[PDB]
């Protein structure tokens, strides 16, 4: 069987599922961005931009 | 004109004070021997401004605009009182009664709700 460190090589000759993997990576990064902003907005104090 | 309740109901006009033609720029003569009254005093707020808390370093607070959240429930009306003529010739209005208070909640930037008893009691 494939060793753990090679599981993603099953995509090397599978353009479609390579695209699917890339789409999922992009989904996760855009989601992170959205979640990070919402967290920051929930915690940000906007009342003193001087100090 | 002479409107009726059924003309006004639900339109938001019941919260509006009456108005005068743009050409009513005359003069009401005050006869000192006479005694006077306000038969109807109407106050319609149009803006609510709240002084922001200037932080410890401060410098100066401003009055910041706010958003009304309690709808067309804000006006004071049917207020009555005597208009006295003082001996120095000034006039003084002394409120007796009326619908002279409305609870109002406005909202500041950031979401703080600020209630107030908009009033001219006494
Ligand atoms: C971008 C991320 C990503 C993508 C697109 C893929 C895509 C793929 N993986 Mg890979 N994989 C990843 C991350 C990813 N993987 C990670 C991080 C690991 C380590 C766990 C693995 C381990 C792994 C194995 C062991 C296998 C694959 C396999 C595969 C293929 C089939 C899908 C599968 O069985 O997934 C299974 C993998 C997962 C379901 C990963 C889930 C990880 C979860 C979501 C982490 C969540 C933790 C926690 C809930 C976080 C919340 C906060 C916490 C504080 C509570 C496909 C090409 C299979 C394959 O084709 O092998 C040939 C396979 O057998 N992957
Ligand atoms: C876009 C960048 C990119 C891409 C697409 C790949 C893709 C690939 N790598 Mg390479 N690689 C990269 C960057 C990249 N690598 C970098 C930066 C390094 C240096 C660290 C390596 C070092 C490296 C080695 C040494 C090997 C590969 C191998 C492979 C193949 C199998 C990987 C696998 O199944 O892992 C499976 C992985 C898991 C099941 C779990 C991994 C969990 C890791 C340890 C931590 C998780 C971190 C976190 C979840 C997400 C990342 C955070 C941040 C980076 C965004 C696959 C073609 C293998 C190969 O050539 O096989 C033929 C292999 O042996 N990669
Ligand atoms: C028709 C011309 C064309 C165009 C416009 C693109 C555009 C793109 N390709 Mg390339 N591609 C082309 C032809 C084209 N490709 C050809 C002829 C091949 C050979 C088969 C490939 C093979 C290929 C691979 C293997 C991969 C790409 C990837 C990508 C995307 C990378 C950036 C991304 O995901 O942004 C982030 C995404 C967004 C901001 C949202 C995108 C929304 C757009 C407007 C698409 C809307 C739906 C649309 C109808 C679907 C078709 C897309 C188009 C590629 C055909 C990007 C959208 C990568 C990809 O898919 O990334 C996940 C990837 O893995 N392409
Ligand atoms: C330019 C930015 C960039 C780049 C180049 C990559 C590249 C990669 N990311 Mg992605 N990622 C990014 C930004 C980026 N990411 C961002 C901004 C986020 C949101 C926070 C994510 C979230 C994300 C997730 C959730 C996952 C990836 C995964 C991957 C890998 C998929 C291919 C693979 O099999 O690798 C094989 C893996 C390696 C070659 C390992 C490389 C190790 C890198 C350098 C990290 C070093 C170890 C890490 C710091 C240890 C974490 C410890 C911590 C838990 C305490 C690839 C290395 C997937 C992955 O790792 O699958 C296993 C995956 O699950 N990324
Ligand atoms: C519809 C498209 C779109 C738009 C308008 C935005 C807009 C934004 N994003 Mg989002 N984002 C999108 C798609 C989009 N995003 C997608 C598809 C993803 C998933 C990958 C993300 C993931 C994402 C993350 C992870 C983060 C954002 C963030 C942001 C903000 C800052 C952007 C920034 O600094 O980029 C800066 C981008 C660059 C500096 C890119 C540089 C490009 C390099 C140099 C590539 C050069 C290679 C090139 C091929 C060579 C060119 C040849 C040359 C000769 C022409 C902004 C609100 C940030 C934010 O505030 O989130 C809340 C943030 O942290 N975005
Ligand atoms: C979103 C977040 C999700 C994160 C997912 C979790 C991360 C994935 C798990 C990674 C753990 C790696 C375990 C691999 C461990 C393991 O599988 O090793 C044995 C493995 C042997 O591989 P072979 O090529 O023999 O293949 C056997 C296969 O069955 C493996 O699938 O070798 C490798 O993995 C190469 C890397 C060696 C790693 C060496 C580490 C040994 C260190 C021991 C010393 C410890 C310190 C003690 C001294 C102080």
């Amino acid at each position: 069987g494939l060793p753990w460190y090679r599981v993603h090589t099953v995509l090397i000759n599978d353009p479609g599922r390579l695209i699917a993997a890339h789409l999922m990576h992009t989904a996760l990064v855009a989601g992170w961005a959205g979640s990070m902003a919402l967290y920051e907005l929930a915690t940000f104090d906007p009342s003193d931009p001087v100090l | 004109q002479t409107l009726t309740y059924d003309d006004i109901v639900g339109t938001g006009l019941a919260n509006k004070c009456p108005t005068l033609d743009d050409t009513a720029r005359g003069a009401y003569p005050i006869d000192s021997s006479q005694t006077y009254r306000i038969a109807r005093l109407c106050l319609q707020p149009t803006t609510f401004l709240v002084k922001e808390e200037p932080k410890n370093k401060r410098q100066e607070a401003e009055f910041v605009p706010t958003k009304l959240v309690t709808r067309e429930t804000t006006s004071l009306d049917q207020i009555q009182g005597e208009l006295k003529v003082n001996s120095d010739g000034s006039l003084t209005f002394v409120e007796e009664d009326g619908i002279d208070f409305q609870p109002v909640t406005v909202q500041m930037a950031g979401g703080e709700r600020i209630p107030l008893l908009f009033t001219v009691k006494n």
